[PDB]
């Protein structure tokens, strides 16, 4: 494409992306579940 | 005177108005139509000035001031020692002004170059008949113009100034001092950096345009160039006088309040209105 | 320090107001000398010495080195203006235009006039030509606005005179500084772009006619234009402002 | 659905990934900012009345 | 029309320039940014490079310091809300020490504290910059022109920053950060000093300011003007003097009867420039401390009626 | 219906993912922002009423 | 025929991007129902 | 028929993107000044019905 | 996780590092500000009523 | 993918470095935050 | 760990040192400035009265 | 990797320097803040 | 350490001790000033009161 | 290369040499300034 990047390398360009977005969310709801426990907004 | 090259430049032609009639020079000067013209009104209006502070009472030229018509006038006219000189001396100082624009338009076709010299004197002389002409005749009456007087007129200035307030909150004056400030720190720059690269520390080489780009890209990360630097300075005074203009005409004919409170308009729009804290809160 | 003063009403700040009074008088006698370093000293309109040299002496001289072993300029210094001027004077008294004694466009006076510059081309700050033919230039390509290549150029006659070829761009400044024009017995000319309208479907030129576009000065190599023909060009076509007056509006 | 990781074909990772982290950054200090200025929220507040603390 | 040389009919493009050499360390210059289209119609497209060197570092870390503390406090001072922080943005100020501190450094950090941290910031940023004016002018060989350009106006904003505050043995008197509170600020200090149009250092920066705008419509006119004859190449008519040079001093010749050079233009330039802030500061130096009331003063010197 | 994909054919990828992304973007804040404006959908004040939080 | 796109690669891009959209949507209509269930606006 | 003429003298991409901002822009204002009249704020009358004020 | 260090691959170490240390500084001094400002989370204050200093 | 000249083993010695910082310093802000809040709980 | 010296592979010596250097300088005059304006911690003041001086 | 020229001996000769600077600016500064806590503890 | 005589081998010699000179006399008209504006130790207002001068 | 300046391990060392000095002889002049002002007028 425009980048240049291979098919294998958008691969694994996704797969680690997606993996720090997984890793960042499961933190987002651990710290969302905690809130609400103990102040809830509903 | 005669510069060594000023011989094969004056010939005839490039005369708006007169032909041969007044294509000449005076020492230096290139007289005209309108150097005439210029020369008559210019003479009348010192002369003018001068039996103006001979009615007044002072020979101090700091205490000199020749003062429109009272209010009570309106835009009639008035006795000669109470606006009616103010008057005449205006007339004078606009017909010296454009005279002068129009023999600069003269001497721009006789040396074939463009017309960017009268076409900004023109803003000036607009931003002048904004002050005693436009402005004045909106409001109704010649006693909203500047008296002249050298220490008067910045009488003149901080009454009608203090009249709303603190000016400094008429917005169109912000932008127009944001503009004469830029233009002054552009025109240090450029005269800095022009006799730099024409004087080098001592024994260099002169350095080239390449050398000017280069300093400023070094420094600030960008150059505007050669012609974009004087392309701005252009702009920059002609905005400043253009806003100027702007910020005078709208003030005391559309806005008639304190100018401080304008921007209140800012602050109570409606989602931010009512929100406690802060300055206006 | 309020209101303490020496004699009178002599204060600091007084003596501040007088202190720089003296030095904008200095300031301004320096500025002024430093201005008298081209057209000086001044002459009658036969070239000899005027009586009357003014109110300020000329400065003591100054000397540039020039960047690429071009030489070197000592100015307030003599004066080069040796070429000779078609013009003859209109009146035995001093300050009446001195009129043409055959074409002026051709002979270089009044608003078509020239200056004998070197006969070298402008250097940029590597010793290489500072204005290049685009193509000849490397890398070089129009980035906005319309591309005048192959667009006809009409005179200030309303007729076609030749078509755009070329653009020829200032390299380090990046901006175009002339157009090359071909003509119709396949020669070209150089119009600077400060003097040209690039519009949708034509170049139009105000100052020529299109019978003068064959009388602009030419180039010694297609590749480099020096100072002296850019100021030829450039004065002959200026100079069609005047000139080509007769030739408008048709 | 799971042929995203063209996405990258397309745009820069450079640029997708620093817009990304400066909008993430500014969307969570100005929830934040929201939170603490918001007197039922502004946790230090909360735990100085809780803690009597003033 | 007529093309008037203000905007570029067409945009040539090439490879970005590097600079010159000369004594640079070129490992402190930055790579070339993108290029603007925008930026190209009135002048250069070419952003960067940049040259970043140790005193570019210390004026950018203080600069950033010194933005973040304002900014920090006008933060605290919408009380961290977002949009009260844009509806009160021109209101927000961090203000210097109250007059009963003097010129200690005991004002706590919401009376004062906090201004001065801020103040010993722009102090150091502003110094940094200008040793890197001069020290970026070294390098390439060139004069120090804009060094003691900069230095003009470094002038008056010491006077107003630090050495009239410490003439005068307050904090207190010096400008505040703030949009409208600088301007309070500024009528506040003609109102308190009698009139400051009656100042006449004033009446001089203001008429060197005028002429500054005056001269430099001039002279983009002029080099606009004759640019027809490639007039602004400069460096090149001062040294190959050209017709546009020639028909730019016999322009002016004729309209006033007196006429430049393609340098010392540049000479009027830089001294009407430098003269606004050259004459300011010894103006504001003399209010307070010399004279408290202009008007007063301007009566007993034959500038206003008595 | 079946051919919608053409529309890739005639507008560049890059610009319209951006685009596209702004507008969703700012219109997601501007109906959040107009929820929060109104005292009956304002979470914030509705749960603080709701536990005696003030 | 600007941005010189092949059939099959269009029809690829927009394939990923329809699946993209239909993806948003569902978590929207989600959203949208939790809302309406907390607090109906009709 | 025959308006596709009109795909002779505009460029399509102007077309589509002059379109979108038309229609945003129309939409944006109907539902704004919806919200304007108390008649039609469907926020307000959720508010009245429900007693949630 | 395993994989993330190919950022390295596509980001300059010292872009990224110059504008992590600067980003971290200025988030630190601003929460140390912030507690400052808060008046049961102003160490110095604490102390000196604790002590009876001031 | 090699944006910046830099091998993969280089990049993962420059990660293995930097993580070994970045825990150092998440390790020293945590016993940080664990002794304010003895000190004084926030919640 | 026994690993960090390769800083040096990657940074210039020299700008490492003067950014240091830099942030060093202003963050301790930071951290005086804020003791001075502190009323507990400004020392000139406290020995001025614990000695009875002005 | 490398961009500034320096080999590994090189490097951690450096590294060695800059970190006995770093101890000594430590060690006076515990010294100094040992001393202002004795003076005048802010906890 | 034992081996900081090589600091002048990565650091110009000129620009280190011009750079040591403006610091050191900023450095101490600093504090002179803050010790001048200080009015338990201007020197001068205690002799001043300390000899009866005034 | 053994270093960025051009100065020789040796010159270096010796430039360092009198460097120390200067600082040894500034550093001791400051000390006896602050003990004759601690002296004087204590500030703690
Ligand atoms: C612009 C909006 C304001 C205004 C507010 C200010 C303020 C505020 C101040 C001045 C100041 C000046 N103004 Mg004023 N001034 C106004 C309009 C004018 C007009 C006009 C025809 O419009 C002129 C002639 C002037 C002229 C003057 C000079 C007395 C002085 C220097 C300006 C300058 O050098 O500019 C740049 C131009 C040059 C550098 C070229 C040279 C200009 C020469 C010196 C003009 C001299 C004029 C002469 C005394 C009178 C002309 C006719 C005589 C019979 C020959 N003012 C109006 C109403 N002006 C200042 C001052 O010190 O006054 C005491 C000052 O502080
Ligand atoms: C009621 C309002 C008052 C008044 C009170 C003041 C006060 C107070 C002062 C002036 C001064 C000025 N006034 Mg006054 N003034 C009045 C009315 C006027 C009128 C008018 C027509 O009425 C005119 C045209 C002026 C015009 C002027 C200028 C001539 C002069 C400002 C020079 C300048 O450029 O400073 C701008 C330049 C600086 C302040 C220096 C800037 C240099 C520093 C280093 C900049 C650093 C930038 C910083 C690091 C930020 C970086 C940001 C990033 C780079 C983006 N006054 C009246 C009567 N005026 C000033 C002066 O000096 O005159 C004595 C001044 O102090
Ligand atoms: C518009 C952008 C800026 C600008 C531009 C500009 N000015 C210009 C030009 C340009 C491009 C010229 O070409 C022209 C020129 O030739 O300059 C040398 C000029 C000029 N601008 C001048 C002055 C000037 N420009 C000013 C301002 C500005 N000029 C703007 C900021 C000011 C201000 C702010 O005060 C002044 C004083 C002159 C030096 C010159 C025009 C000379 C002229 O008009 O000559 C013919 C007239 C006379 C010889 C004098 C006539 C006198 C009257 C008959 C009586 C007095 C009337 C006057 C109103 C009294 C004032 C009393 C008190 C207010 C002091
Ligand atoms: C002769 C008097 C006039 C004058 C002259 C003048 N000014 C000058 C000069 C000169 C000759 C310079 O050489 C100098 C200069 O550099 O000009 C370009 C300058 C200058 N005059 C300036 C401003 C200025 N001049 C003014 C006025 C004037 N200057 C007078 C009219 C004014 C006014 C009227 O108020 C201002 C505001 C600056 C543009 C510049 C000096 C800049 C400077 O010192 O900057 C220091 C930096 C700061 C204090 C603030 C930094 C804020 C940043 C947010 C820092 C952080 C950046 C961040 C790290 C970026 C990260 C990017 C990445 C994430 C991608
Ligand atoms: C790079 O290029 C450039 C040059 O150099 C090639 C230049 O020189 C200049 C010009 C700039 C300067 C010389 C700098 C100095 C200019 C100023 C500081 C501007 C302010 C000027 C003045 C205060 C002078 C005012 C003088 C005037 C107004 C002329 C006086 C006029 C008369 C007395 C009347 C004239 C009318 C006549 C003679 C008509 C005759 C009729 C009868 C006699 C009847 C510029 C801009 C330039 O960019
Ligand atoms: C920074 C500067 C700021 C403010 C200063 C503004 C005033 C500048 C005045 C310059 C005057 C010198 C011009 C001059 O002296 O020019 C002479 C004639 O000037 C003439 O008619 C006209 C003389 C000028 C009249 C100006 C009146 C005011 C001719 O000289 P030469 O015969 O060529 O030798
Ligand atoms: C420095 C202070 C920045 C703080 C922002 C903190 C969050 C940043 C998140 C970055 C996530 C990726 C890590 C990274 O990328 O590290 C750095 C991110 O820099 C950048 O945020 C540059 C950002 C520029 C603006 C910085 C301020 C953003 C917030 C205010 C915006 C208004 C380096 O980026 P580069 O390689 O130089 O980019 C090159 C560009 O050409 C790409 O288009
Ligand atoms: C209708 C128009 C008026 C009538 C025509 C007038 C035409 C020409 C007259 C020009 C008058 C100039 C007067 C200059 C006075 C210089 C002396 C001086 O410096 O005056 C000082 C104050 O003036 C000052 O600010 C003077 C400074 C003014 C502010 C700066 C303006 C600069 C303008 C040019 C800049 C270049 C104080 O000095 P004293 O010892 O109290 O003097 C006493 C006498 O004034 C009589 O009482
Ligand atoms: C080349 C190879 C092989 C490998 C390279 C190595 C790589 C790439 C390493 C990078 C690994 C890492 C760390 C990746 C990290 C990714 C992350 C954190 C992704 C996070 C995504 C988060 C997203 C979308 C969040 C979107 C949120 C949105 C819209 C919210 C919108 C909110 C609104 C509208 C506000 C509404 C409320 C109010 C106004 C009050
Ligand atoms: C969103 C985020 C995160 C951030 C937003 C950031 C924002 C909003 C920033 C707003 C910044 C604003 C408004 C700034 C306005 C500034 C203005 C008008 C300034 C005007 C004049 C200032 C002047 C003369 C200052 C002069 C100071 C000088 C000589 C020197 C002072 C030196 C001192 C006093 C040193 C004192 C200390 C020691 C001796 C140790
Ligand atoms: C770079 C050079 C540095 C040194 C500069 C030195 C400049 C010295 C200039 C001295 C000029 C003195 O000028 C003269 O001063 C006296 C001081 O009262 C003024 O004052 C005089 O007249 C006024 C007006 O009638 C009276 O009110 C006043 O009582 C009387 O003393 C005069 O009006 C002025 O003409
Ligand atoms: C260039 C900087 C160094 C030289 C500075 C010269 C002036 C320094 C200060 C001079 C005296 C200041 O005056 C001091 O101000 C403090 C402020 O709380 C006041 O304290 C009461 C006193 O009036 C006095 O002790
Ligand atoms: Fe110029």
């Amino acid at each position: 494409g425009y980048t240049g990047l291979t098919d294998e390398q958008a691969q694994e360009l996704h797969s680690v992306y997606m993996s720090g977005l997984w890793l960042f969310s499961a933190v987002a709801i651990v710290a969302h579940l905690a809130v609400y426990i103990w102040r809830p907004w509903f | 005177a005669l510069l060594s090259f000023e011989q094969k430049y004056r010939v005839p032609g490039g005369t708006l108005v007169g032909g041969n009639l007044f294509d000449f020079w005076v020492g230096p000067f290139y007289v005209g139509f309108f150097g005439v013209a210029t020369f008559f009104f210019a003479a009348l209006g010192i002369i003018l000035i001068a039996w103006s502070a001979v009615l007044q009472g002072t020979w101090n030229p700091q205490l000199i001031s020749v003062y429109p018509p009272a209010l009570e006038y309106g835009l009639g006219g008035a006795p000669l020692a109470k606006g009616g000189l103010w008057q005449i001396i205006t007339i004078c100082a606009t017909g010296a002004f454009v005279s002068w624009a129009l023999r600069e338009v003269e001497i721009c076709r006789k040396l074939g170059i463009g017309y960017h010299i009268p076409f900004a004197f023109a803003f000036a002389i607009l931003a002048y008949l904004t002050l005693v002409l436009f402005r004045p005749v909106m409001m109704g009456a010649w006693g909203y113009a500047f008296p002249y007087g050298i220490w008067t007129h910045l009488d003149w200035v901080s009454n009608t100034g203090y009249t709303y307030g603190n000016f400094h909150y008429n917005p169109a004056h912000m932008i127009a001092i944001s503009f004469f400030f830029t233009n002054a720190l552009a025109l240090a720059l450029h005269g800095a950096l022009v006799l730099s690269a024409a004087n080098p520390e001592k024994g260099k080489e002169m350095r080239t345009p390449d050398h000017e780009d280069t300093f400023f890209r070094d420094l600030v990360g960008y150059s505007i160039g050669t012609l974009g630097i004087h392309r701005l300075g252009l702009l920059l005074s002609l905005s400043a006088v253009f806003f100027s203009a702007l910020c005078m005409i709208i003030t005391g004919t559309i806005w008639f309040d304190q100018w401080v409170d304008w921007w209140q308009w800012w602050v109570k729009l409606p989602w931010w209105a009512n929100i406690p804290g802060g300055i206006n809160g | 320090m309020v209101g303490v003063t020496a004699f009178g009403n002599f204060d600091l700040a007084s003596l501040a107001i007088y202190s720089f009074w003296i030095f904008l008088a200095g300031l301004i006698y320096y500025l002024q000398t430093e201005n008298m370093r081209e057209g000086y000293p001044l002459e009658n309109e036969d070239g000899t010495p005027a009586a009357n040299q003014g109110p300020f002496p000329l400065p003591k001289p100054k000397t540039f080195i020039l960047p690429h072993g071009r030489g070197t300029l000592t100015v307030p210094g003599p004066e080069s203006e040796d070429r000779p001027i078609a013009l003859a004077r209109t009146a035995v008294s001093e300050g009446f235009p001195h009129a043409p004694t055959g074409d002026p466009m051709k002979d270089g006076v009044g608003p078509a006039s020239w200056v004998a510059r070197r006969d070298l081309p402008e250097l940029d700050g590597h010793g290489h030509n500072k204005i290049k033919p685009m193509k000849a230039a490397a890398g070089f390509h129009v980035s906005a606005g319309k591309n005048p290549i192959g667009l006809p150029v009409r005179g200030c006659d309303l007729e076609i005179a030749g078509k755009v070829v070329d653009i020829w761009v200032d390299i380090p400044e990046q901006m175009a500084r002339f157009l090359e024009v071909e003509l119709k017995d396949g020669s070209t000319r150089l119009l600077p772009m400060q003097m040209v309208k690039v519009q949708s479907n034509r170049v139009h030129v105000n100052a020529l006619s299109s019978d003068l576009f064959a009388g602009i000065p030419t180039i010694k190599s297609p590749t480099e234009v020096t100072l002296l023909e850019e100021d030829k060009i450039c004065g002959y076509v200026a100079g069609g402002l005047m000139y080509a007056a007769p030739k408008r509006k048709s | 659905m799971s042929k995203f990781y063209k996405i990258w074909m397309i745009f820069d990772p450079r640029r997708v990934f620093v817009a990304q982290g400066v909008f993430l950054f500014l969307l969570a200090v100005m929830i934040h900012l929201i939170l603490l200025s918001t007197p039922s929220y502004n946790w230090l507040e909360i735990s100085a009345a809780k803690y009597n603390r003033v | 029309a007529e093309y008037q040389n203000i905007f570029s009919q067409v945009q040539v493009r090439g490879p970005a320039d590097l600079g010159m050499t000369e004594d640079v360390n070129l490992a402190n210059r930055s790579g070339v940014g993108p290029f603007s289209t925008l930026l190209g119609w009135f002048g250069n497209a070419q952003l960067g490079p940049i040259y970043l060197g140790s005193l570019g570092v210390l004026s950018l870390f203080s600069g950033l310091m010194w933005f973040f503390t304002i900014g920090i406090w006008f933060w605290y001072q919408a009380g961290w809300n977002p949009a009260v922080f844009l509806r009160d943005l021109f209101f927000f100020s961090l203000e210097p020490p109250a007059p009963e501190y003097g010129l200690s450094f005991a004002a706590p950090l919401k009376e004062g504290g906090l201004w001065l941290i801020a103040s010993f910031f722009m102090f150091v940023a502003v110094w940094s910059w200008w040793g890197r004016t001069y020290l970026r002018a070294q390098a390439l060989g060139m004069g120090k022109h804009t060094a003691w350009a900069f230095l003009s106006a470094i002038w008056l904003w010491m006077v107003l920053g630090f050495i009239r505050p410490i003439l005068m043995g307050s904090w207190s008197e010096a400008v505040p950060y703030g949009i409208f509170s600088h301007l309070d600020w500024t009528n506040n200090f003609s109102l308190v000093h009698g009139n400051l149009f009656y100042n006449p250092f004033h009446g001089l920066s203001i008429a060197f300011l005028y002429g500054s705008a005056l001269l430099f419509a001039m002279h983009g006119a002029t080099i606009l003007a004759v640019s027809r004859f490639g007039g602004e190449r400069e460096l090149e008519q001062i040294a190959d003097r050209g017709t546009a040079a020639e028909r730019a001093a016999l322009f002016w010749r004729w309209t006033m009867g007196f006429n430049a050079t393609m340098e010392g233009i540049h000479r009027w330039a830089i001294w009407m420039a430098v003269l606004v802030t050259l004459t300011g500061g010894i103006g504001i130096l003399l209010s307070g401390t010399v004279v408290d009331n202009w008007y007063v003063w301007g009566q007993n010197h034959g500038m206003a009626p008595l």
